[PDB]
Formats: C-alpha cells, structure tokens, sequence
C-alpha cells in the first residue's frame, strides 16, 4: 500500500 | 572470482561501523 | 529486524527484494550470488499451509535497494525473473528442511557500487565459520517487532550451539538448519522476523576478507523472543543441490 509505483516497463 | 569485495568498503579498504564485531567473534 | 540498525550505503550489495507485482508489496529477502542467479528460501515461494505457491510471473526481484518503499531511481534495478528452482526434498509439511530456493535471472543484472554478489562458503570456510560463539550478520527489511523500517536494516547474531538450538523448540531441528541470537544472560538482543525471510546471514573470512553466505533466513516461533533462537537454513549443507542446479542449467 505504501509501496512507491515501479515504472511500468517493469 | 571478486565475489564478497563490496564496491564502498573492501575495495576501498573502508570498514562497515559494525564489522568488527564480527571479526573479534572469530576467536 | 528487530532490534537492529538502519544498514549503510552499499554495506549489503548482495541484498535482494523479492517483490510481488500485484498487489506491489515486499514478499521476501533474497541474495545476489552472480550476474544472473539470486538465492532465497523455499518457503518465500512456495507454502501450501498457507496457500502460497508463487510462479516466475507473478514476482520481480529489485537489487541495489537501501530504501524499503521507494523506487530508487538510477540505483536500485528491476529484473524478471526467468525460472524458480524449489529443493526437490524442501519439507514444508513438518519443519521447513532445506528451505532453499534459486532464481534464474531473464538477464544478467550489471554491478555496481551497490549491486555486487556475495559468496558462497567452500568447505573449510564453512567448518571455520560456522562454530557457536562466532557472529553472522542477518539484512532485510521485515518487521521492527513481533512495524516497519524506512530502510534496511542490519544486526550482528552469534551462532548457538546445537544443543541449545534443539533444547529451545518443539521443532525437530535438522543437519540442515542452523540458529543464531543472544542468551537471555547475554545483555544483548536482536533477530529476524517476519519479511525478513529468504535473505542472508552473512560472515566476513578472516582469511581472505570476502563476505560468504552461511545461512538463509528461514523460520522462528515469534521475534526476539528471549529464549528462543532465529533458524537459518545451512547454505553450505546444500551447496551440491545449488551448484548442479547452476551447472545444468547455466
Ligand atoms: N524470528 C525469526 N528469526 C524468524 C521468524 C519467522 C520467519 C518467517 N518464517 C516463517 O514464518 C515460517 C514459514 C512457515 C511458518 N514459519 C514459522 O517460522 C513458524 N512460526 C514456525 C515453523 C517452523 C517450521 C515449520 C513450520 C512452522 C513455528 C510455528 C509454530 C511453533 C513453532 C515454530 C523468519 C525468521
Ligand atoms: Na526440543
Ligand atoms: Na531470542
């Protein structure tokens, strides 16, 4: 929930 | 080969603040 | 890690997340021991008590990481992950035997000042290092008790004799497993904990000053509990089943 977004490539 | 030398402190001869706790364990 | 420090900087450069991809949640430790192999637990990916049976899909591993949330951009790296391979004789139905698992990588990962490969122990530095009384090193970012920490965390834990190992659980403790933490009457505390699983217990050789992997993080009954001991999985125990794995499948 508190995880910052991974670009989304990944 | 150069597997376990860390980039910031053996390779730079700098040690970790607490890595010496562990070598004096070695008895 | 309870009752541990924030690590420093590149301290750990092996340390790797294991991250779930929905919902994007921290699932486990790992290590990095080469361009392209990571090592964890077994129990990280695979736990049917619990409904737990992850595949290649459905995880990342992030290497480089220091922060626990965020996305550290130009430092930490992101990799898909091309093959699980779980311990053919890991024993998830009593006591966690050989809870050990290796990740093959889609490609190889670059070093760097904080991605680097830890070590893994031959024989002689296995029978030197792993004596009670002599301190490991355990990393990662699961709970700070029994919440969580902004960034790695580190403690330093002294391998306990076996007998006491045995004497503080109803577990049937095997040849494979190994613990490590303080006495009640040694002043000192610290352990593992929840999150924490699949990462390292580390030891530097005083002989060659290279960091090795001795343990896994594997399992204990509650957290820095006083009398009870963090369990590891003995990484040079199951060294054949790691090299033949890497050796078969590159
Ligand atoms: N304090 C620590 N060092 C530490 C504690 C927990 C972990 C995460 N590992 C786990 O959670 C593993 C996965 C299955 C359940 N499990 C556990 O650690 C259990 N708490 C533990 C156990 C151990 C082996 C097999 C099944 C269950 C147990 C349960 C009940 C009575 C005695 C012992 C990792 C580290
Ligand atoms: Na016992
Ligand atoms: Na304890």
């Amino acid at each position: 929930g508190d995880f910052e977004e991974i670009p989304e490539e990944y | 080969a150069d597997c376990g030398l860390r980039p910031l402190f053996e390779k730079k001869s700098l040690e970790d603040k607490t890595e010496r706790e562990l070598l004096e364990s070695y008895i | 890690i309870v009752e541990g420090s924030d690590a420093e900087i590149g301290m750990s450069p092996w340390q790797v997340m294991l991250f779930r991809k929905s919902p994007q949640e921290l699932l486990c430790g790992a290590s990095l021991i080469s361009d392209r192999w990571v090592l964890t637990a077994a129990h990280c990916l695979l736990y049917p008590p619990w409904d737990k049976n992850f595949t290649e899909n459905d995880l990342l591993v992030r290497i480089g990481k220091h922060s626990r949330t965020r996305y550290e951009r130009n430092i930490e790296k992101i990799s898909m992950l091309e093959k699980i391979y779980i311990h053919p004789r890991y024993n998830w139905r009593e006591n966690l035997d050989r809870d050990i698992a290796l990740m093959k990588l889609k490609k190889p990962v670059a070093f760097s000042d904080y991605i680097h490969p830890v070590c893994l122990p031959d024989r002689e530095t296995a029978a030197s290092l792993l004596q009670a009384g002599y301190k490991g090193r355990v990393t990662g970012w699961g709970n700070l008790k029994e919440g969580q920490p902004s960034v790695l965390q580190v403690v330093n834990l002294p391998i306990v004799e076996r007998p006491v190992c045995k004497d503080s659980t109803r577990i049937r403790i095997t040849d494979n497993m190994f613990c490590a933490g303080y006495k009640p009457d040694e002043g000192k505390r610290g352990d593992a904990c929840e999150g924490d699983s699949g990462g390292p217990f580390v030891m530097k050789s005083p002989f060659n000053n290279r960091w090795y992997q001795m343990g896994i993080v594997s399992w204990g009954e509650g957290c820095d509990r006083d009398g009870k001991y963090g369990f590891y999985t003995h990484v040079f125990r199951l060294k054949k089943w790691i090299q033949k794995v890497i050796d078969q499948f590159g």
